[PDB]
């Protein structure tokens, strides 16, 4: 009898429980309707297929009258890319993913090596906002492809090392 | 308004012809010059760039109609239409020439129109009404839930899953044709003499 | 007894799809604050001071060996952007919004005129998968920031419609 209600009462409080957790995970997709994946592409390449970038261009911004100039450099990109192929030479020039956050899919082929956010920034007049970072190859930024190194002459021969941790650099 | 840029993809049917998918060149809230019985409501004429037919571009004048058939190859031009006639709004953007108005980049505007269709083999995601646009407006949610309704015990039915139902469909579409004919026939008839 | 045992283990099985559904939020979590809102941000240049565009770099070779120029273009348009002066150019036409989705705003008042983002474009080379539109003032689309019209010929003279009113 009073277990029973009790256990009636822990299943309805669970059942609440789920609601607002099946509210949450109603309302964060409507929120999330920026991001898009359609439907099922047929991605027959990955070096050539496949998005380049996603802008969310701002508000409150009197730099959106160039609407036109990115557009045509993010298209003239890929003939320069096509008029620049390659001096052909044999290398993977393979790539991971620092961050696995991929655009969701509300499409009810290909999914992983594509349709995932590499590296997302939130400009600024003059700041940033990155939060993902560029993928390395063998963590070893002196051969990346993003990657660019400023110049600077470096005299500071040997550390400042941590309590009794003196470390010969050089 | 504001989702219509230049090489939306949108479709067209005044309830004749299909045209098919073209893109949109212009628009404008163009008003009735020399309003015939008045005017109180204002129009927008949209200029998209639909398939025509040689025989329609040859005269060019009696009623800027006829699409090209699928046994003519037709020629493309940009062709004024109503905004209420628009049948479907898509999601993607040809990239459209500079300065235009010769023949070969037109055919190249067809040859994208014609492997963007080699991409969505399901078909072309247009749009979600109740999200993108941003539709605060009660009552729509009513239709949709309705909609919603419909189309569950629709597909929810069994001779959906039978196979043979477009001849059946057909059939039906013919009979129902032959019966609106017979009542249209009888109303005329009903008036031979009657009170003339 | 068998009853009690049986109600148990469905209450155990309900809370065990209760943990899943809060994991998957969890998890979701991380995609609802790419958007990001760090703070309360102090800013007096109202639609002169704060983010100009937000790119989402994607896994394509493109996007990733072409890097640097990309950043160097977004430079340059900020610098380019401040050799014009003694102009009324910024709106010119009371260019209100358009019907946004707002990033949501993290807690870690004022500011109303908030982000609002306008738009998103997906490029894959040969198309653009838009998406919001593009704002614009009530009427008279050549007079606003953007609509680049093509030059046409307008061979046709008779428009379509339904039934009647004829050009």
């Amino acid at each position: 009898g009073v277990g029973d209600a009790e256990l009636r009462e822990r299943l309805r409080q669970c059942e609440e429980t789920i609601e607002q957790l099946r509210a949450e995970n109603q309302e964060l997709k409507r929120k999330l309707n920026i991001l898009t994946r359609p439907s099922g592409i047929l991605v027959n390449d990955t070096k050539l297929d496949g998005p380049i970038l996603q802008i969310l261009f701002m508000n409150n911004a009197i730099s959106k009258q160039y609407h036109q100039e990115i557009e045509e450099f993010v298209s003239n990109l890929v003939k320069r890319f096509e008029e620049q192929q390659k001096n052909d030479v044999e290398k993977t020039s393979f790539n991971l993913l620092p961050q696995p956050s991929s655009i969701v899919l509300e499409e009810d082929k290909n999914n992983k090596e594509a349709f995932s956010v590499v590296g997302s920034v939130l400009y600024f007049t003059n700041f940033c906002l990155d939060k993902l970072g560029q993928p390395l190859l063998n963590e070893n930024p002196q051969l990346s492809e993003g990657w660019e190194i400023p110049k600077y002459h470096q005299v500071f021969s040997h550390i400042v090392s941590l309590e009794g941790q003196e470390i010969q650099v050089k | 308004l504001p989702f219509l840029q230049p090489g939306r993809l949108v479709k067209v049917k005044n309830e004749g012809d299909d045209f098919g998918w073209g893109v949109v060149v212009n628009f404008s809230k163009k008003s009735n010059v020399k309003p015939n019985s008045g005017e109180l409501d204002p129009l927008y004429v949209v200029e998209v760039l639909l398939r025509c037919s040689k025989e329609s571009l040859k005269n060019s004048a009696t009623e800027a109609a006829k699409p090209a058939k699928p046994d003519e190859k037709g020629e493309m031009q940009v062709v004024p239409v109503l905004v209420h006639l628009l049948s479907a709004i898509s999601s993607v953007r040809l990239y459209i020439p500079k300065d235009l108005r010769p023949v070969d980049n037109r055919q190249s505007v067809l040859k994208s129109i014609q492997e963007v269709q080699k991409r969505f083999p399901d078909g072309i995601p247009l749009l979600d009404p109740i999200d993108d646009m941003g539709i605060q407006d009660q009552g729509l949610k009513k239709v949709i839930q309705k909609v919603e309704a419909f189309e569950h015990r629709m597909y929810s039915h069994p001779l959906h899953n039978d196979p043979n139902l477009e001849t059946v469909y057909t059939l039906c579409e013919k009979k129902a044709q032959i019966a609106i004919d017979i009542k249209s026939a009888k109303r005329e008839l009903k008036k031979a003499r009657t009170v003339l």
